[PDB]
């Protein structure tokens, strides 16, 4: 009774915290943690993963966010909005003594039917792959502050994924470990660019290394270049004053030989995850080797795939077969800093996006906003179909669920219809956020959809219920199915819990 | 946590405040602020970025406005006050459009339109010129509201000269790596005593008294390592079983330092600049050899020196061959003030110079340095861009006039938004005036008309006590600074405008 | 204590706040507020003055804005919300002119110019008419955002009728003393049961059961004194020395009351309305005489009754002659609700009527009364003035359009000031819209153009969901209310604007 009432409310609360960010008239959130760290964003997953939620139900609603984010990438604000709907609706049904088991089944059945509908009303991406995908990329950018440059960012998002996308069984596959995305402040948004290669935010380890190497043999280590001290308690015993220099020379030789090995195998560049001893640094430098250090592991992998290298952790056995390849490696100043660009990679299905923003917190959102597009054009590409956005498909699923409800009649039907009303949350939010009258738009929305206008959504700019695919607001089918999936799974969980104790 | 109206108006209120904190430092008749911490203490400056980096901002939103000064500074050098004041005004002007019902987003879209548009008008009305004559002008203006004395013309000239002495030309365009200009300072009272050294100055003394007071036609060896007794990475112990050996071991040490010095002499090097330490026995023999050595040289410097003299930074003295030694006609220690400093002049590479700043107090030298940097940065930019703008409210007044016209040629809501950006731009003229102590409103009224009649270059003439021809007075704003200021401001203003709930 | 900017912006902030507290009660789609004290308790109203008199305002400046509602109310009856909202907007709009540098005084002079000007345009564009047809219209509109039910047409009609029944004509002009209209209320559920009594109603019962339930062709005596045993001003004591006298003294008392009653009967009076008490023995004989008496009648009433029936209020029953008795065809007690009340109908003087308000709850009757009063006051004014204006943002939109034009024909600073007053006037349309839930900005945009094309009467049409022709809908604002609202607002806005230091 109460545990439930309390849970449902706590949950709905989180939903609302995110509702206002849905769509093109979406608003953003400012989040300041304990440490005073500020995150000003629109990305609902971030807003959620960020906020300080305590109520267990609230944590469960947030569990939704991350999961929707995980599988698809776009639609976490959507998933949350629906989970609140379903919960707020079940709240009504619960008052009429409808058993939470009935509500859970009904919700489950409606959900199933909802995904079917999306498949039905979906549309295979035809030969318009280019402009279709572009239209998708843009709609994504429309909610984010990146809208400012949605045209350029969308082209970049489209270009980047198209590049790393392998069309195998007449079907595409996109490995994101082929798209390196870096953010560097001190440039306008429009300045964001696509760099064929893998940019690493690291400069050469020593003043004397060259600023550019052409036709580079990239040696990738996952071990530091330093003298190896044995595993056993080892001690040097000097009884003759002469031995002192002999020992010191031997230690320098060991390092001078590590460099020799890497060099002997034809390595031109040495990118290591670990540290490079200062003396070893001298040697590489002297050998004319461009070497970076303490590089990010994630980056290490990307350089691997790109250059066809192998991450050697046993320098003594670094073979020529272990060398990556790139047309040229060069240190370039990206504004204030110096970055290392490995261009002309052996594997051309590897590319980088350099997000530019005048300010830290600005470029940070810019980076989040783009990742959202990538995930979209990618998810779309893979799926192969798309659905009309702007609440059209929601209004559609809402429409079809009211029918199915009449078929699978009973108390089940009450739950199925509420599920419909809940899905309608999207059009309401979208309208609300712009300024449109929810109840009026929703009524007109229902009309058109009743009359079989499966693509009539809310053009939040004109306030009219137009053709969403026409005006170009479209989204990958994958986004919609999960949101409804993650959303109903939260509602059902919270809905079975009749007591919460410690 | 604050939602909607509360959050927003509150946010605009925050930005506005931080923005006024620096407002009075704008322009010639600017004032200074005095920030005092807990230990270091008193810092007195006119620099926008400084007054803010040092300022203890608490409110998140205010911290964001501060971010633009740090960016403006590190990215473009001049304009930190402007970008802050402007962000404050765009957020403020928006608060009206907000109350009327206009949606934050469309406002954000108006600012886009507006700024993108202004980003063209200025580039349209920008005035090309790269002659020292105007480079000197950019300088004079960059040093205005700052406490530099009456020497500005002298300082302007040093800057133009330093920039020109390091400006290189590549595939047709001129590049000016400001890193080749080493600026330093030393308390000695003067400001006029600011020397322009055609070389690299190092705030360091020679390590040992008997070392040559000066070295002509110097072969310079830059050393990464410390000329000291090193120990093997694997723990070692020495077991003496014979009393005799106790001395032998003490000698190995000596003979070790002797050889280090020997390697150095063998290379031909007569000047040793060591990034790390130097042992007293090493010093004994470097001196005996007559080599001018300097220890614990700053890596930053080790690098400039490497570049200026053409030397290679070597760690292992075994790879200290004549091939990696740098060149300088003279390496001489000279007492600048209370301090002795090492002067490296006649470097193999001429595109490396210094500006040894003098001035007294201490508090005066630091700021004069800060002023000279703004000047160096903008003169450099201008050297590359070859374009500039009419200073003192001029550019703004024009942009405002044109933008208010472009506004009409735009939709309903967005127009309102762009008219707002037009007004925000007038904040600069108004400010320069206010500080000067003149009448904002009339100044603006008069400035509008003159610019309207086509007088692009009529700015706020503090001398004429009102408006005037900036062309004549030679007040010129570098292009790159205006644009980054405008773009930075719009991006950050938009960021804050969308925040409807702060938690 | 607060000086300058602090004080001012702070003051404008205060006024603005108190002003928004009532903002949502404006117009038809208005809302109500619920004020709760410590004992009496819950008060739910839509009335501007009420929500504020009862509101616990602390800030001085806010107390001043409250003063205008109380004035607007007692001086003109309708418009209390408007005058408050308007003062808030004039102070708010000024805050911009202030920041730009304009001096509070010149702003105060702009508002003078502007208001004086508007005070002419309206009187120029005012629409004359005194027919019941429009008097009824003034009524309907005065009852809008209030919780009166669906009966408004019925209520409007009662009001028009009451006003017309008491409106007198003197040297050519019509006068309507609202004091001749006695409004009362009684919980009984209905609102339609609101009776229009062509006479005076007194919430009082006859003092004694045996008194006539009704009195036809009544000779009414109004009495100032209490029909009770009076004591001599100089302390008295009665010394009984004989047991017999103890009774005699008890009889004097009785015979005293008998005579009081006798004096009353002798005058011809058959109805006695006593402002004070009546003794049980006096009651015995008044009843025995068959006189209808009522005690402790409210002085307010004693006065209306005197005026309605033509009776003279007498204190000394010795001066109770037939000459000072009032007349009424019928004086009858009738049970209205749970309460018994005394109905005095057929008064010698017809220009005296009542409106016995019914409605249920209690909270609903009080407000319906408050609504009926606004209606009574404005219908009355309009009856006298014979002029009116186009309601629902219309008048304002026009004034704003014309005033922005007049602004150009004025100086530099003052223009800015009058353009500010023009915008402040648009606050009403925007408000009506906002509350209705429609789009302020577009509504305004559309409303401007239609009024610009000469459509004076296009107001904010909540029904048409936007703009519309108020002429048709019959939404009319009485003249006197607009003007006092405007004048009150300007005087108080100016007062606050000059305060540069609050201590
Ligand atoms: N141009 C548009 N017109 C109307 N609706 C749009 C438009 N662009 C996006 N939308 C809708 O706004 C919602 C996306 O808003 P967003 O804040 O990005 O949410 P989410 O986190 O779920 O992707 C979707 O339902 C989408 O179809
Ligand atoms: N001599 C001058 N006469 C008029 N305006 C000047 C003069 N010198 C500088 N200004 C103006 O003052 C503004 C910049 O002031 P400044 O203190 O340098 O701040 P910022 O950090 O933004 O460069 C610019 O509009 C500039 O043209
Ligand atoms: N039916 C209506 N249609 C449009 N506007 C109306 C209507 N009725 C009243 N108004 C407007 O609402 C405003 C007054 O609202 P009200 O609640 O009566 O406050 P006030 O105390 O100022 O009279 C006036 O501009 C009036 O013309
Ligand atoms: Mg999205
Ligand atoms: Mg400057
Ligand atoms: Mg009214």
């Amino acid at each position: 009774k109460d545990a439930m009432k309390e849970n449902i409310e706590a949950a709905i609360a989180i939903s609302n915290s995110v509702r206002s960010s849905l769509g093109p008239r979406g608003m953003d959130k400012m989040l300041v943690d304990s440490l005073g760290d500020i995150v000003i964003t629109n990305d609902g997953v971030t807003i959620l993963k960020e906020m300080d939620v305590e109520h267990p139900a609230a944590k469960m609603m947030v569990e939704v966010s991350k999961t929707q984010d995980s599988f698809v990438g776009d639609g976490t604000t959507t998933a949350v909005i629906i989970a609140g709907g379903l919960l707020q609706q079940a709240q009504g049904l619960i008052n009429q003594n409808v058993h939470p088991t009935v509500i859970s089944e009904g919700y489950r059945m409606a959900s199933e039917e909802a995904k079917r509908v999306i498949d039905e009303i979906s549309t295979k991406i035809g030969a318009d792959e280019k402009a279709l995908l572009l239209k998708m990329a843009q709609t994504s950018l429309n909610s984010k502050s990146a809208s400012v440059a949605k045209d350029k960012l969308a082209e970049i998002s489209y270009e980047a994924v198209k590049s790393v996308a392998e069309l195998r069984d007449g079907k595409y596959y996109v490995d994101f470990d082929n798209i390196q995305v870096v953010k560097k402040q001190g440039g306008a948004i429009d300045d964001t660019q696509l760099i064929n290669g893998i940019i690493v935010d690291k400069e050469k380890v020593h003043p004397g290394m060259p600023d550019v190497v052409k036709d580079a043999k990239i040696a990738l280590l996952d071990a530091p270049l330093e003298i190896k001290k044995p595993e056993f308690d080892t001690n040097l015993r000097i009884e003759d004053p002469s031995m002192i220099q002999k020992f010191l020379a031997q230690e320098e030789n060991m390092l001078r030989e590590m460099v020799d090995k890497i060099k002997s195998v034809g390595a031109n560049v040495v990118i290591t995850q670990k540290g490079i001893d200062d003396m070893a640094q001298h040697y590489l430098s002297r050998a004319g080797i461009y070497a970076v250090r303490r590089v990010k592991k994630s980056d290490m992998d990307k350089l691997a795939k790109a250059t066809g290298a192998s991450i050697v952790s046993t320098i003594d056995e670094i073979s020529s077969s272990d060398l990556g390849t790139a047309e040229r490696v060069e240190q370039v100043k990206v504004g204030e800093d110096y970055m290392t660009f490995v261009t002309g990679c052996k594997n051309p299905k590897a590319v980088s996006i350099l997000v530019r923003g005048e300010t830290e917190h600005v470029v940070d959102e810019m980076e989040r906003s783009i990742t959202d597009s990538l995930h979209v054009v990618a998810s779309a590409l893979e799926d192969g179909a798309y659905a009309a956005g702007g609440g059209a498909t929601a209004a559609e699923i809402a429409f079809r669920l009211r029918s199915y409800a009449q078929k699978i009649g009973g108390r089940q039907q009450l739950a199925i219809e509420k599920f419909a009303d809940a899905i309608e949350e999207i059009p309401r939010a979208l309208a609300e956020n712009a300024g449109l009258d929810p109840i009026d738009i929703l009524l007109k929305l229902r009309a058109e959809h009743a009359k079989g206008n499966k693509t009539y959504g809310i053009n939040v700019f004109t306030g009219e219920i137009e053709d969403m695919v026409k005006n170009g607001v479209i989204e990958p089918i994958r986004v919609g199915k999960q949101a409804i999936e993650s959303a109903t799974e939260a509602a059902i969980m919270i809905l079975r819990i009749d007591d919460v104790i410690a | 946590r604050e939602q909607g109206k509360n959050a927003q108006r509150n946010n605009i209120e925050a930005a506005k405040a931080i923005a006024d904190a620096v407002r009075t430092t704008l322009g010639p008749k600017g004032m200074d602020k005095m920030l005092v911490d807990s230990i270091g203490d008193i810092i007195i400056s006119n620099d926008g970025a400084t007054i803010l980096k040092e300022m203890d901002v608490e409110h998140p939103t205010a911290k964001m406005i501060v971010e633009v000064s740090k960016a403006q500074d590190t990215a473009v050098g001049d304009g930190t006050t402007t970008a802050v004041v402007l962000s404050g005004e765009l957020l403020k002007q928006a608060e009206t459009l907000l109350d009327q019902g206009v949606h934050p987003t469309v406002i954000s879209n108006g600012y886009r339109l507006a700024v993108n548009e202004a980003r063209k008008i200025i580039d349209e009305i920008a005035e090309k010129s790269t002659d020292d004559a105007t480079l000197r002008k950019i300088a004079l203006t960059a040093l205005s509201g700052k406490n530099t004395g009456l020497s500005n013309d002298f300082l302007a000239d040093l800057v133009v000269k330093a920039v020109n002495a390091v400006a290189e030309v590549r595939d047709g365009k001129t590049i000016v790596d400001t890193a080749n200009i080493k600026v330093d300072k030393k308390n000695g009272g003067s400001v006029n005593d600011t020397q322009f050294i055609s070389g690299i100055v190092i705030d360091k003394e020679k390590v040992h008294s008997k070392m040559p007071d000066v070295v002509k036609n110097a072969k310079i060896a830059l050393i990464d390592s410390a000329l000291e007794i090193k120990k093997t990475e694997i723990e070692a112990k020495v077991q003496i079983s014979d009393p005799s050996k106790i001395q032998d071991f003490l000698n190995q040490e000596t003979n070790t330092f002797k050889q280090m010095v020997e390697k150095i002499k063998k290379s031909g090097a007569n000047v040793v600049l060591c990034q790390k330490g130097i042992d007293d026995v090493a010093q004994h023999y470097l001196a005996k050899e007559g080599i001018y050595a300097v220890r614990r040289v700053k890596k930053s410097d080790m690098e400039k020196l490497a570049k200026a003299t053409g030397a290679k930074i070597v760690t292992d003295l075994d790879d200290l061959t004549p091939s990696v030694l740098g060149e300088a006609e003279t390496v001489e220690e000279r007492k600048i003030g209370d301090d002795r400093m090492t002067f490296v002049m006649g470097c193999k590479n001429p595109k490396a110079v210094s500006i040894l700043i003098r001035g007294g107090t201490d508090h005066v030298v630091s700021e004069v340095e800060r002023a000279l940097n703004d000047a160096i940065r903008v003169v450099a930019i201008t050297k590359e861009d070859g374009k500039f703008l009419w200073g003192g409210g001029a550019v703004e007044a024009e942009l405002a006039m044109r933008l208010a016209k472009y506004a009409n040629s735009v939709g309903g809501r967005e127009q309102l938004a762009i008219e707002a950006f037009a007004k925000a731009l007038e904040i600069i003229p108004r400010t320069l005036a206010e500080n000067a102590g003149i009448d904002p409103i009339n100044t603006l009224i008069k400035l509008k008309a003159d610019d309207e009649k086509g007088r692009i270059s009529v700015g706020v003439d503090l001398d004429n006590n009102g408006v005037g021809d900036m062309k004549a007075k030679g007040v010129v704003d570098p292009l790159r600074v205006k644009t980054h200021a405008l773009e930075s401001a719009v991006e950050v203003a938009t960021m804050i405008l969308r925040i409807d709930d702060v938690i």
